[PDB]
Parts: C-alpha cells; sequence; structure tokens
C-alpha cells in the first residue's frame, strides 16, 4: 500500500 | 477525517506522520513543535488493550507530506526517534485522560515551505479560544469514513462544544483534560477525526497575532462522524506544564 | 519558536487558504 522509502532510514 | 477536504499545499506544515518500520504502514497523526520535538497521542503508543507498546525503534516520523502513502522525494524528512515521553498519569484503563506523549528527533529537521512549528498555546489564548462555538481546524491521514482511505492530507473544521453536551453525549467519563468538538444532529454540517488520525493536531488561528495554536490532539471517539458524538481532543494547555517540563528536563 | 505558526506558503507571504475565513468568523 505504501511506497517503499530509502533504505537508509531503516538502516 | 470524515467529510473533510484535500488539504492545500504547505496548509499545514506542522503535520507529522508517526510511521511503523516493519510492516511499513500508518501508524498515527502528530504534530511538529520545534526542530526536535513532536506531540502526538499518548495511546499512539501506549493502549494495551489492543497489545500497543512501542519502543523508539520501532517507529519514524515522516514530516513534510501531503500525499499519505508516495515517498515524497525532496519535500518530506524522515527522522528517527531519540525518546518517547509519555505522560506519567496517561490513564488508558479508563477514558484516556491525559492522552499526550512527546518525541525527541535523534536529529534536527531542517524547515522548509513544507515543514515549519506550530505554536503552543498560553494560558490567555487558551481562555480567548477555547470557546463553545469557536472553530478549530484538525488534520489527518485517517480513514474517510468509519466502516475507504485517503490519497491525500484531509482536512476538517469543526466548532467546540460546549461541556455538559459533550457530557451528555457520552457514558464515559469526561475530565477537564478533554474537550469535545463537532457539529450537533440539528446543524446539518458534519466531519471528525477517525481510524488513523490520533495524535494529529486541533489548530486554531489566533484572530489577535494571525498564529496558528494547537489547542487539541485528535484522542478518542464513539465510532466516527456518528450524529449525537462527538471527538474528543487532549487539552493541550492544561498539560502545558508536564511537556515544559519534559523539555526543559531533556532538550 | 519565535516564528511558529505561520505557514511559509500563507501568513508569511500574506496569502490565505480557502478556509481559514470559516474559522476567523467563529471567533465572535
Ligand atoms: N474512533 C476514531 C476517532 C474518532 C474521533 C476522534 Cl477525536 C479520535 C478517534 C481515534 N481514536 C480512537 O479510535 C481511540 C483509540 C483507542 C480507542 N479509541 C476510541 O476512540 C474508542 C473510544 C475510547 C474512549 C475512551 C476509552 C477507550 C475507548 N472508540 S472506537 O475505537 O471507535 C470503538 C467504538 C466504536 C463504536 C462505539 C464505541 C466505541
Ligand atoms: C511497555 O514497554 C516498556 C518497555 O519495554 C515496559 O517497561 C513496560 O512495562 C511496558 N508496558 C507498559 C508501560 O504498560
Ligand atoms: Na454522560
Ligand atoms: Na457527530
Amino acid at each position: 500500500d505504501f511506497e517503499e522509502i530509502p533504505e537508509e532510514y531503516l538502516q | 477525517i470524515v467529510e473533510g477536504s484535500d488539504a492545500e499545499i504547505g496548509m499545514s506544515p506542522w503535520q507529522v506522520m508517526l510511521f511503523r518500520k516493519s510492516p511499513q504502514e500508518l501508524l498515527c497523526g502528530a504534530s511538529l513543535i520545534s526542530d526536535r520535538w513532536v506531540l502526538t497521542a499518548a495511546h499512539c503508543l501506549l493502549y494495551p488493550p489492543w497489545d500497543k507498546n512501542f519502543t523508539e525503534n520501532d517507529l519514524l516520523v515522516r514530516i513534510g507530506k501531503h500525499s499519505r502513502t508516495r515517498y515524497e522525494r525532496n519535500i518530506e524528512k524522515i527522522s528517527m526517534l531519540e525518546k518517547i515521553y509519555i505522560h506519567p498519569r496517561y490513564n488508558w484503563r479508563e477514558n484516556l485522560d491525559r492522552d499526550i506523549a512527546l518525541m525527541k528527533l535523534k536529529k534536527p529537521v531542517a524547515f522548509s515551505d513544507y515543514i515549519h512549528p506550530v505554536c503552543l498555546p498560553d494560558r490567555e489564548t487558551a481562555a480567548s479560544l477555547l470557546q463553545a462555538g469557536y472553530k478549530g481546524r484538525v488534520t489527518g491521514w485517517g480513514n474517510l469514513k468509519e466502516t475507504g482511505q485517503p490519497s491525500v492530507l484531509q482536512v476538517v473544521n469543526l466548532p467546540i462544544v460546549e461541556r455538559p453536551v459533550c457530557k451528555d453525549s457520552t457514558r464515559i467519563r469526561i475530565t477537564d483534560n478533554m474537550f469535545c468538538a463537532g457539529y450537533k444532529p440539528d446543524e446539518g454540517k458534519r466531519g471528525d477525526a477517525c481510524e488513523g488520525d490520533s495524535g494529529g493536531p486541533f489548530v486554531m488561528k489566533s484572530p489577535f497575532n494571525n498564529r496558528w495554536y494547537q489547542m487539541g490532539i485528535v484522542s478518542w471517539g464513539e465510532g466516527c462522524d456518528r450524529d449525537g458524538k462527538y471527538g474528543f481532543y487532549t487539552h493541550v494547555f492544561r498539560l502545558k506544564k508536564w511537556i515544559q517540563k519534559v523539555i526543559d528536563q531533556f532538550g | 519558536e519565535a516564528d511558529c505558526g505561520l505557514r511559509p506558503l500563507f501568513e508569511k507571504k500574506s496569502l490565505e487558504d480557502k478556509t481559514e475565513r470559516e474559522l476567523l468568523e467563529s471567533y465572535i
């Protein structure tokens, strides 16, 4: 449903 | 938000989306009150009846957003949480009394055309504006109906309701730390917050200094937009001493 | 802080949004 957000914010 | 409309660009630049890291989904609304502090409802973070108890690392805040689902490249900013603070007398057991929490960001966020803090009320502005009939504005990406979801941020203006009417609309015990807002059945117009709008701001534009103040936090409602029910909002000014204590101690 | 509650795309440019007048009219 949501567009993937940049991986940097999950690291 | 039920029976609202699409926000204009930059209309609510203090709007914050609380976002779950995994699975990636909307958790709540929130508001930006400085470059380092975000205000939300306590039940957005801690609600044992629903097995909800988030920690800092579970969450992100997304600031400057308009679209609900899109990653708004070059516009939104995403921040990690340093620390969550929940009001020590938050009553999740009974009636969501003192439904308020602060989140401190790991790093300050850069202000822009789309990112800018809302004011918190002083005693005088609260006294002047928190009156039955006076309208405030609620914003969020929550559901469009009780029983679907918006493309972009929604906005609705709603009148503050007389305390006895709020009390007589519900069996829940109301407290001085809450106010209610919404149209009466006989008023024709309607609108309410809904699931997903929790923690977002109820704001008013002071006619004295032309600044926006956050008077309330989206807290609770029996359903969404039901005739004879009202939305209940955390009374920000009544809890401002706690806000200040936290910011002074951990800022 | 000092600049709180003044929107870059509205108050800072002396532009009004489409429904803020509804709020003002209720402040009697
Ligand atoms: N219900 C959407 C809503 C509507 C208006 C506003 Cl201002 C906020 C909200 C969002 N807040 C919520 O949904 C919060 C989260 C936990 C329970 N809750 C509620 O609003 C509950 C009522 C609270 C009152 C205080 C004690 C705990 C329950 N209603 S509820 O989720 O829609 C469940 C419900 C549905 C229909 C009739 C009665 C109840
Ligand atoms: C919620 O999480 C914190 C930290 O993991 C924990 O200490 C607490 O006991 C949990 N339950 C609450 C606050 O009701
Ligand atoms: Na009652
Ligand atoms: Na209603």
